[PDB]
């Protein structure tokens, strides 16, 4: 996220750089490399990081299963 | 970022709101000492359940906070963790979508 | 200051267009020797039928009948 | 033959001032969402962590 942040900072600063000084022309190489980083965000921020927590879910998920054999206990009060 | 209008506003704001989402204190969770891989190179335990369960701490179920703010691992309390002043039934902490 | 994985710094001035080219292009003496009023003035007027054939040349850049009308001596 | 087809620079000096006008315009644009974006970064610096986004927003 701080990254993202940086990243979004140094886009409204070259943007300001072009609008004052518009003689760069390997700001879009940069662009490339940014091809790079898109690697990393490959994983970013939105659909990969919590399946790995749910890796320690799959454990709950057994307690569920124990929840269930909570309620099952309730037989056992029968 | 070339042409912009209403409408293409309004599909900014619900993009944002779909893929970024009166006291509103945000419960600045610490990284926990007790983890696996460089917590404490150990598995998981009852101890380290019990106190990310428990107490403050982020490792499994989440840290909770003040208020009321019980944030277990599938506890979907309506707290205000947003910044918002909508104190809705939230999600879980995992929030595994 | 600048650390470890710090980006490049752009150049101090390069070719700019941002800066008031208008006085570059020396635009200040013709503004003046015309007096967009000043423009627009200078479309039909030089300085201040041959007249129909006189005007084309400003403008885009029988014979009995005026003939008999040009009846003028020497003033 | 192309400048001599009865027409003058004054149409290239109003696109040129249109173009600075809108250079200027475009300048302000980017310096005050420059300004918003400072103040939020300081906003969510106080509000969750302030380590890493004063880190960000000082010296990148």
């Amino acid at each position: 996220r701080k990254l993202n942040m940086s990243i979004l900072i140094n886009f409204l600063d070259l943007l300001d750089i072009l609008i004052r000084s518009p003689g760069s022309i390997k700001r879009e190489e940069k662009l490339e490399d940014l091809k790079l980083l898109f690697v990393h965000v490959h994983h970013l921020i939105n659909e990969y990081r919590p399946h790995q927590a749910r890796e320690t879910l799959r454990v709950m998920m057994e307690v569920q299963k124990r929840q269930r054999l909570e309620t099952a206990e309730r037989f056992q009060k029968h | 970022l070339s042409r912009n209008e209403i409408i293409q506003s309004y599909l900014s704001r619900q993009s944002s709101l779909l893929s970024s989402s009166a006291r509103q204190p945000h419960v600045l969770l610490p990284l926990p000492t007790p983890t696996d891989l460089p917590g404490l190179t150990r598995e998981v335990t009852q101890d380290d359940l019990d106190r990310i369960q428990a107490q403050q701490w982020p490792g499994v179920n989440g840290c909770e906070d003040t208020q009321g703010n019980w944030y277990d691992w599938t506890q979907c309390i309506s707290l205000d963790p947003h910044g918002d002043d909508g104190r809705l039934n939230i999600l879980p902490y995992v929030c595994l979508d | 200051g600048p650390f470890y994985l710090m980006r490049e710094l752009p150049g101090s001035t390069e070719l700019t267009g941002s800066t008031n080219l208008i006085t570059h292009y020396n635009l200040e003496q013709a503004y003046n020797k015309f007096c967009d009023l000043p423009g627009m003035i200078d479309l039909p007027g030089s300085h201040d039928l041959r007249s129909l054939i006189e005007k084309p040349p400003i403008l885009g850049g029988g014979t009995m009948l005026s003939g008999f009308r040009l009846h003028t001596g020497p003033l | 033959e192309y400048i001599d087809q009865g027409r003058n620079p004054q149409l290239y000096t109003k696109e040129c001032l249109e173009r600075a006008l809108a250079k200027n315009e475009q300048v302000k644009g980017k310096i005050d969402t420059m300004k918003k974006f400072k103040s939020l970064l300081i906003q969510e610096l106080s509000k969750v962590f302030p380590e890493d986004m004063a880190k960000y927003r000082s010296i990148r």
